[PDB]
């Protein structure tokens, strides 16, 4: 599956949150095309 | 050194390594160079000439140096005289006739080694200039496919002049790899144009007579006259507009435009006392200094400008009957009767002196506008002598500060950790002395490169073992055997100490 | 010793001793060492001067030559410029010195006929050898403290 | 001042997390470590 793993590459997102049992857990979700699209426009980047 | 200088203090930290790799791929062009510098006429003269002055290229450097500081000074005895010897600049030598001459000939020697400056230059240094250029057009192929699946930058100058070369028949001619155009037919390939790539990187007949080199290998026939013609014109063309955007072919041509015009004033022979600023090692550093913040002197300076031309809108509105250049009466010469005009005492006679506009404006004691001239005074002197020839100085005080500490990071960083791994001087200080030793006969630049010539120099058939895994990932390039975080020392550390 | 011997015959010649003080005073050497520290950047840096007033020099004599004057007494005597090696010793004794530059000494230029051509000679002279290299002589003696 | 002010961000943002606190160090005892802590782990833009 070098295929579906390479083309959903830059749509889910890694979190490493901490709770509940006092240990450290990780996170998978999805983020859509305009959600990372409205980030790299200079004006938020300056911001960053 | 200057190598290990520039990858510490600029944007490394991780892909430091494939410019370790890039550093041995072209002292191994260098080394090959000097190897060769250590009709049948013609052949066996060129060759032994052109070897001499490119092993000489430092002399006759120097030597041009003390030439001119020679001629500069002979010229501190020209005259001028109304009555001939119009007014004549005739020469008026210590008494004696010998400087006349002398001047006379050494005119034609700094023309003849500014020559060799330049042909010297053109066989030492080109060779390795053309390498580090078609080294990347392979690169940014094989790997990006630059030309192949997008345009480079659309915009860039040093990105598509180079298109003019895929299509000749020569274009591996400097960077060992005589076949960088075979096997990028073969990756790309099928997925793109089979039959249009074929032409478009040259190489024509490839789709027909691809493998025509099968029967055998023929045999060439010498000649000479008639062989003025085998001359692939296109990709000197090519060649000969790179080498025209190089910084030092082009500090070499002014060199000899200045000579030779120098041959019709005699004083021309000046600008080379203006190389000195560009030899003596301590000289170069100072400037650097100097020219390294330079965009924020120059736009300082332009801040001026524009701070004085508010003063010049404010002095024409109101203040114009203080001005003044004469006691004759009849008031002449009264320099605010116009703008510009009155734009050009505040330069000449304005930021200029050490007081200020006020020191050559008549005096404000009569009434009538007294305290609106004090306090135009006061302000300006504070506003442009105090503050702005005070930044002037701190961008150049400041600057020494900034190279001295650059030049501080290195010898603490390269005396306080690895250049492979990575690690501390410390943990390598458990045992008499190890920092020392880790770098010696363990891991130790140097070893490193003599390892990717022993390769080289060996047969297929007889690479070892671990050597055939280090050379299946040099030629692809996926550099993972270095070690990069730990040591034999560090894995086997309990085994045996 | 050669200098209290030979001081037996001038009695002046025993100020020299007055500099050693510069030699003990243990808080006089520190400053001193600060500046001997820096010292070849301070020679050489004297040098680039030396050579920057000589281009000024040749474009003067080759140009600028009837703005130079010495009298007003007519006939025109002590034209400063005539010789070479004679004007190179105007840019330095009344040149590099003073605080404005050879544009106070050496006439006006209102008069048209290379105006703009003297106004451009004199403000890029002012800022590349009194505004920057008098700024590069203190800058290697600040550092050197640091 | 200003010039060091500017220096120690290019040099506290190079040398540690935004997230957590550690070092560049620990996270370098593989092959590049620190790089990856902060492309696929932790990394300012998966939080938001
Ligand atoms: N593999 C290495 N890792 C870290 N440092 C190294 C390595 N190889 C050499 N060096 C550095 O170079 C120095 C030893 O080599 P060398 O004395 O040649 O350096 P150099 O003084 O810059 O060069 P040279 O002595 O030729 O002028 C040490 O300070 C060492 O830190
Ligand atoms: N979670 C994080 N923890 C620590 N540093 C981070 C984190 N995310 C990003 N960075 C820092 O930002 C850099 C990588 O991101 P990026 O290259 O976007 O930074 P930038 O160069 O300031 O921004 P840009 O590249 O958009 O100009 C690294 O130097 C890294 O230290
Ligand atoms: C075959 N080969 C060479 O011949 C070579 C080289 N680097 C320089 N040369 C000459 N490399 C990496 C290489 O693979
Ligand atoms: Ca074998
Ligand atoms: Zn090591
Ligand atoms: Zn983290």
């Amino acid at each position: 599956a070098e295929s579906i793993l390479e083309y959903f590459r830059p749509y889910l997102g890694r979190i490493e949150i901490m709770g509940a049992s006092r240990r450290i857990e990780r996170i998978y979700f999805e983020i859509s095309e305009t959600n990372r699209a409205q980030w790299e426009m200079p004006q938020v980047k300056e911001s960053k | 050194r200057q190598f290990i200088f520039d990858v510490v203090n600029e944007g490394g930290e991780a892909e430091k390594m494939e410019l370790f790799v890039s550093f041995c791929e072209d002292t191994i062009f260098e080394m090959q160079i000097a190897a060769q510098i250590s009709w049948g006429e013609l052949e066996v003269q060129r060759v032994k000439f052109l070897n001499y002055l490119s092993r000489n290229f430092y002399t006759l450097k120097y030597l041009a140096l003390f030439l001119a500081f020679a001629i500069n000074f002979i010229l501190l005895f020209y005259k001028v005289s109304d009555s001939p010897p119009n007014m004549v600049y005739y020469f008026l030598e210590e008494s004696t006739g010998y400087m006349e001459p002398a001047l006379w000939c050494l005119s034609l020697l700094h023309t003849l080694v500014a020559f060799l400056m330049i042909i010297g230059y053109n066989c030492l240094k080109v060779p390795l200039v053309i390498f580090k250029r078609e080294k990347e057009l392979a690169r940014k192929l094989e790997f990006d496919g630059l030309y192949i699946t997008e345009q480079p930058g659309d915009d860039d100058v040093k990105g598509q002049w180079d298109r003019l070369v895929l299509n000749t028949p020569s274009f591996p001619s400097n960077y060992w790899d005589k076949f960088v155009k075979r096997k990028v037919l073969d990756k790309h390939g099928d997925i793109f144009g089979r039959e249009r790539i074929a032409e478009l990187l040259g190489m024509d007949l490839a789709s027909l007579e691809i493998t025509a080199h099968n029967e055998r290998k023929p045999d060439p026939p010498p000649g000479l006259l008639t062989w003025l013609m085998s001359i692939d014109v296109k990709y000197q063309i090519w060649k000969f507009g790179v080498i025209f955007t190089d910084n030092s072919f082009l500090y070499s041509g002014w060199y000899m435009v200045m000579s030779l015009l120098g041959h019709y004033n005699n004083f021309f022979f000046a600008a080379h006392l203006l190389d000195i600023a560009m030899e003596v090692k301590t000289l170069r550093t100072i400037l650097s200094s100097v020219t390294h913040n330079g965009k924020q002197l120059v736009m300082t300076v332009g801040l001026l400008a524009v701070v004085v031309y508010l003063y010049t809108v404010v002095a024409f509105n109101f203040f114009r009957k203080f001005y003044n250049k004469s006691e004759d009466e009849d008031e002449p010469d009264m320099k605010c009767d116009d703008m510009m005009t009155c734009y050009l005492f505040h330069m000449y006679v304005g930021v200029r002196a050490g007081g200020g506009i006020g020191d050559e404006i008549e005096d404000p004691a009569g009434d009538e506008y007294e305290l609106y001239r004090v306090v135009f005074d006061i302000t300006f002197f504070f506003f442009v002598i105090v503050i702005l020839l005070a930044i002037i100085q701190g961008l150049i005080i400041d600057a020494f500060g900034e190279l001295r500490d650059q030049q501080e990071q290195v010898k603490e960083d390269m005396e306080t950790k690895c250049f492979i791994c990575g690690i501390g001087s410390d943990y390598f200080d458990t045992t008499p002395h190890g920092f020392e030793t880790h770098t010696l006969e363990e891991h130790n630049l140097a070893n490193y490169m003599f390892f990717l010539m022993y390769l080289i120099n060996k047969d297929e058939t007889e690479h070892t073992g671990q050597e055939s895994y280090v050379w299946k990932m040099y030629q692809e390039r996926c550099w993972d055997f270095f070690p990069a975080g730990d040591c034999f020392r560090k894995q086997y550390e309990d085994q045996l100490s």
